[PDB]
């Protein structure tokens, strides 16, 4: 009864581990995806001035 | 093997981690939610660099300009009107309803003010009345999938092993008048405890053997050898420590 | 509770009946020590010693013949319940003859009815009836010292008039429904069935031999019949079964049913009979047999055959028993039909369909202890005894055999796969095969009065198995009147497999004692198989005062024996059950340590999941106010690329119109929130100058307050089981 | 069991053997050897759970198993729980000889 529990529980720790991993990486590569939006919009900041 | 708390620490220990690891994990589920929010603001941003650059060349077009005049409103110079359209309707009609649910609540004021002048109990029976409902709605549901086993069972589409079901009971007044309609109640169920009926046959004869198991039987007994079963005595007294 | 059995065991040989008849025995042997033999020689053999059952019992009381004072001596097995005094060693009740019995009895035997019983001698029966049962206990007359019951003589002119006529087996007849009926079987070689109501004339008579057509001649061949094993020796029923119809003409619509009774000669031939006491005669009771007893044996199964037991199971069961001490286990079958294929010349044309016996396996009892003797005299006599069969009335896969020099036990372990078989389809060839693995008969021997060679024996005189209130036990009592008791086991239990603990371990995550939690027992039951016995010692009866004391040689192979037994089935055994506890306990400390190291490992994973939850959240934050800046940068960049337009568009005019009528309906909409704001704060205002006087409490009785929650949780558990119900269909109907 | 989520798994075990006691109910058409060799089993089940032990976490709930078993020591424990001899009485036919006849009933008064 003990046992069933605890290693119920030690796969349920190891699966919140990968799963908050995962997050980590989909996290960089939004940072990364947002650097590349980012510079593409300031060129068309820059055309904008120019013209005004 | 252990002590009768060692063994009640690892279970105490077990239930309070297992209710961190639920905690935690509810935690990595809404944060995938909302990194998923994220990821589609962040393509609405791609999409919002291309909307520009294209607008920045269609206004460069001297052929543009002149069918200008009959251009319906932006997308969203439409959008914040469809907005102003939803809040106006919405600020419109929760006016009403909030008048109205104040207008309820103060005939339910004047009507408690008027009951107020005409004495005592009506809380005892809004509660009983909510039991003897929702009991009824048990039974009505209850009777309805019964039904649905029913017809799974004639469809052959369910097949069932076999299940149970439960029953009430009612507790007394204490306070002093009461005692004979007890005591009828007692006396009235000792008058229908007494006495029951009879019954003769002849005793049902045993079931006859089918033909073929009892000439398989003869057939495995009439080539079995049968050596004798001694009551088994130790096969060697030359091992006596005399 | 277990408590109240082993008080029984130390009262009961010790109660006042048991002193009385060890005390009248020393008042017997007095009067015949001294006369000198002058010459002459009896032209005699002596009489056959039979197998005695002067004992019986009926719901809750033992019953003692005593031939002393012509009486049944009546004592108590029920305690008084609880209360705390002890039952009196004095207290008992005495049921006199009215008539006494002119012959000495061997047997007494109970009525289906508990109503009757027979008293049975080599010379005749009597029949004595039960008196009244009443008072505060359910008691003979209500509480008597001494009661007369009321006797009647069976057969007696028939007995008191041919000197040479003697008894040698008798039952009652198997009903509950009919008036009481005997049956006798006689030294020439007839069967008598006499009613109570009619005690002197016989109901039904059934001659046994073969003699039609030769008539008008005497009688004096009864030397020559009984040397060839010609006589009847036992008799025994079956259940009531439906007689097969070939017996009958081919004119009744009808089934008729009757007993079986099964017929032992001295040669070891069964014969089968039908009887009803309900039906016409006609072709009602014919002799049918020998029986064939299948496999054909070349000693012939024995010439010595003495009783027969007919077991209540389907098919029938024969047990036939032999003075040599063995038991042969028939099977009864119903015959083949003959395919009318490659024979000619046979000459009667009226087989009548004849049953066979097939022997399952023969049993060989210790009768008297075998020692340890030299190689070298063929002239040893083996001690040979009329064997006497009982059957078990709580366990239908046992039997109990008594004799002279002691009591065994017999289990059929091979019943229940038997009935297995016949309830298994007509395709399950496996129980077949279950039923040809090797589990023989279990056989204990409870008691020895002959243990060794030099002694004379203690003859059972008593037998009775109480089923209810000892819980299943064995009562046996002596030729000297001492009383023995013995609880019997409740089951019939076959050996169990050899050994679940060959096992070497394997990891990979999951425990093997999963498989062990799905059968409670598991653990228990495994010790229970290796404690088990194969052989055990006998029970033995102390040595008497006025025995003669044994050479020394003989006591040292007994004990030689004894010590051995103990080695090989008891301390060997309970020195495996150690070394098996040892080797569980060790794998339950490791297992917990793990189970501790695991708990551990994961309390150090707790701060790191949550270490590493915040910083996401934080780097999450970080991200989206990124996003929210980049996205308004955007926006800024839409609004300048929508300023330089030269011209209102018409839908640019049609909004304007739109937006100048809004304020105006701003106006009435804000100035009703206001309105319903000043009516929220009138009513409000309104309701609160009412808050001055009390409210009475409603308190709920504390009884009140049960019946709400008692129906809460009626309703409530009423809605887990449709819940769990429609999960289960939804479960079982996947689309 | 509401207030000790420790006890009240424990609570529920002694609650339900609190349900399985074979009690007469007169509406119900049972002999008394029915009701008794019912009780036989209740009695044994009962006592199996003292044997493992089941209820020596809260030793109330251990007195209240030795009190539905009958024991008349633990039943005397409670003494100060019993203000006369004859509720005394009634709880020890209750737990104790519930097929009790008049023509006994003396013996344990």
């Amino acid at each position: 009864e003990n046992g069933e529990k605890i290693t119920s529980l030690h796969r349920e720790v190891e699966k919140v581990k990968l799963d908050q991993k995962r997050l980590d990486q989909e996290l960089d590569f939004i940072l990364s995806q947002q650097k590349e939006l980012e510079d593409l919009l300031s060129p068309l900041e820059e055309l904008v001035k120019e013209q005004s | 093997v252990g002590t009768s708390e060692e063994m009640k620490m690892l279970r105490t220990e077990s239930d309070d981690l297992h209710t961190f690891l639920l905690e935690i994990k509810e935690t990595t589920e809404s944060l995938h939610g909302d990194i998923s929010s994220l990821k589609t603001t962040l393509l609405e941003g791609f999409a919002g660099v291309e909307e520009a650059r294209e607008q920045n060349e269609r206004n460069r077009d001297s052929g543009y300009l002149h069918l200008l005049y009959k251009r319906p409103l932006d997308p969203k110079s439409e959008a914040q009107l469809q907005e102003i359209r939803r809040l106006h309707q919405y600020v419109k009609f929760a006016v009403q309803d909030v008048n109205d649910v104040l207008d309820l609540e103060w005939d339910q004021h004047l009507e408690q003010k008027k009951k107020q002048r005409h004495l005592l109990v009506p809380e005892r029976e809004t509660l009983f009345n909510t039991l003897a409902n929702n009991r009824e709605i048990i039974n009505q549901q209850r009777k309805r999938l019964n039904h649905l086993v029913d017809s799974l069972q004639q469809l052959r589409l369910y097949k069932q092993t076999s299940l149970w079901s439960l029953s009430s009971a009612v507790p007394s007044q204490s306070s002093i008048h009461s005692f004979d309609s007890d005591l009828e109640s007692l006396c009235n169920a000792l008058l229908k405890t007494t006495i029951e009926s009879h019954t003769k046959s002849l005793p049902k004869v045993p079931a006859k053997l089918s033909p073929m198991k009892q000439a398989q039987l003869r057939n495995f007994l009439a080539k079995r050898k049968t050596p004798p079963v001694r009551s088994t005595a130790p096969a060697s007294l030359s091992r006596s420590a005399f | 509770p277990v408590g109240d059995g082993e008080l029984w065991q130390t009262w009961l040989p010790n109660h006042v009946v048991f002193l009385r008849l060890r005390e009248g025995l020393k008042n017997q042997s007095p009067t015949e020590a001294e006369k000198p033999a002058s010459s002459s020689l009896p032209s005699s053999p002596p009489p056959q010693l039979l197998t005695r059952n002067v004992v019986f019992g009926l719901g809750g009381e033992l019953f003692l013949w005593d031939g002393e004072d012509s009486s049944f001596l009546v004592v108590r097995l029920r305690g008084p319940s609880g209360g705390g005094e002890e039952p009196a060693l004095s207290q008992y009740q005495r049921l006199l003859c009215i008539n006494p019995p002119l012959f000495e009895i061997y047997q007494v035997l109970l009525s289906p009815t508990q109503h009757h019983v027979a008293l049975i001698g080599i010379k005749g029966l009597m029949v004595l009836e039960l008196p009244k049962r009443w008072g505060k206990n359910s008691e003979f007359e209500g509480g008597k010292s001494t009661v007369n019951c009321s006797t009647t003589p069976v057969a007696e002119r028939f007995f008191t008039s041919s000197t040479s006529l003697t008894l040698k087996h008798a039952a009652w007849y198997p009903s509950e429904i009919l008036d009481p009926h005997v049956v006798l079987l006689t030294s020439d070689n007839v069967i008598r069935i006499y009613s109570l109501r009619e005690p002197q004339t016989p109901t039904n008579v059934i001659i046994l031999s073969e003699a039609e057509e030769e008539s008008l001649v005497l009688n004096k061949g009864r030397a020559y019949t009984a040397s060839l094993g010609e006589t009847a020796v036992a008799f025994d029923f079956g259940p009531l079964a439906a007689v097969p119809k070939t017996l009958f003409g081919q004119n009744g619509k009808d089934e008729v049913v009757a007993y079986p009774l099964y017929i032992l000669y001295e040669n070891g031939e069964t014969f089968l009979t039908y009887i009803s006491l309900l039906h016409s005669p006609g072709n009602i009771g014919k002799l049918l047999g020998p029986l064939p007893m299948h496999p054909a044996a070349e000693d012939n199964y024995g010439y010595d055959a003495c009783a027969v037991l007919c077991l209540p199971c389907v098919p029938n069961i024969l047990v036939i028993a032999t003075e040599s001490g063995m038991l042969y286990h028939c099977v009864v079958l119903e015959g083949e039909e003959e395919d009318d294929h490659t024979s000619e010349k046979s000459w009667d044309s009226r087989i009548d369909l004849i049953p066979s016996l097939y022997v399952f396996e023969c049993v060989e009892l210790e009768l008297a202890l075998k020692l340890a003797s030299g190689e070298d005299d063929p002239f040893d006599s083996d001690f040979s005894c009329p064997v006497k069969l009982h059957r078990d009335p709580k366990c239908p896969s046992r039997y109990h055999c008594t004799h002279e020099a002691g009591v065994h036990s017999v289990g059929l372990t091979w019943i229940h796969k038997l009935h297995k078989f016949l309830g298994s389809d007509e395709e399950d060839k496996d129980s077949l095969q279950e039923l040809s693995t090797e589990q023989k008969c279990f056989v204990e021997h409870i008691l020895c009065t002959k243990p060794l060679p030099c002694r004379q024996p203690a003859p059972i005189r008593g037998f009775w198995i109480v089923p209810d209130i000892l819980g299943p036990t064995m009562i046996c009592i002596t030729s000297t009147y001492e009383c023995l008791i013995w609880p019997l086991l409740s089951t019939v239990h076959p050996a169990s497999p050899p050994l679940l603990c060959t096992r070497e371990d394997v990891e990979v995550a999951e425990s093997p004692l999963r498989v062990l939690a799905e059968t409670p027992d598991s653990f228990e039951k495994h010790i229970r198989s290796i404690l088990q016995r194969s052989v055990a010692n006998p029970a033995f009866l102390k040595a008497s005062e006025k025995d003669i004391a044994p050479p020394p040689e003989e006591c040292l192979q007994l004990l030689s024996r004894a010590t051995q037994v103990f080695r090989e089935q008891y301390i060997l055994k309970q020195d495996l059950a150690k070394e098996e506890i040892q080797r569980r306990v060790k794998l339950l400390c490791d297992q917990k340590k793990k189970q501790l190291e695991d708990l551990s490992y994961c309390r150090e994973e707790r701060k790191s999941l949550r270490e590493m939850a915040e910083r996401l959240a934080d780097k999450y934050e970080e991200a989206k106010e990124k996003q929210e800046d980049i996205m308004n940068r955007m926006k800024k960049l839409l609004h300048s690329f929508h300023s330089e337009l030269p011209v209102l568009s018409d839908s640019e005019r049609d909004m304007k119109k739109e937006l100048q009528l809004i304020p105006d309906q701003l106006r009435h909409l804000g100035n009703a929130i206001k309105q319903v704001t000043m009516k929220k704060d009138y009513q409000q205002q309104k309701m609160e100058k009412v808050l001055s006087l009390p409210k009475p409490t409603i308190i709920l009785s504390a009884y009140q307050r049960k019946c709400i929650q008692s129906i809460l949780k009626e309703e409530g558990e009423h809605i887990r089981e449709m819940v769990k119900q429609i999960n289960d269909i939804r479960n079982h109907v996947n689309f | 069991a509401d207030a000790s989520p420790a006890s009240a798994g424990i609570c529920r075990i002694m609650g339900d053997l609190m349900r399985t006691m074979p009690i007469l109910s007169p509406g119900n058409t049972q002999t008394l050897t029915e009701l008794e060799l019912k009780w036989q089993h209740w009695h044994e089940e009962c006592e199996r759970y003292l044997q493992d032990s089941t209820f020596a976490t809260s030793p109330h709930l251990e007195s209240l198993l030795k009190i539905m078993l009958g024991d008349e020591a633990a039943l005397l424990e409670q003494k100060e729980l019993l203000s006369n001899w004859y509720h005394f009485l009634v709880t020890r036919l209750l737990y104790s000889n519930p097929t009790v006849k008049p023509i006994d009933l003396h013996y344990y008064a």
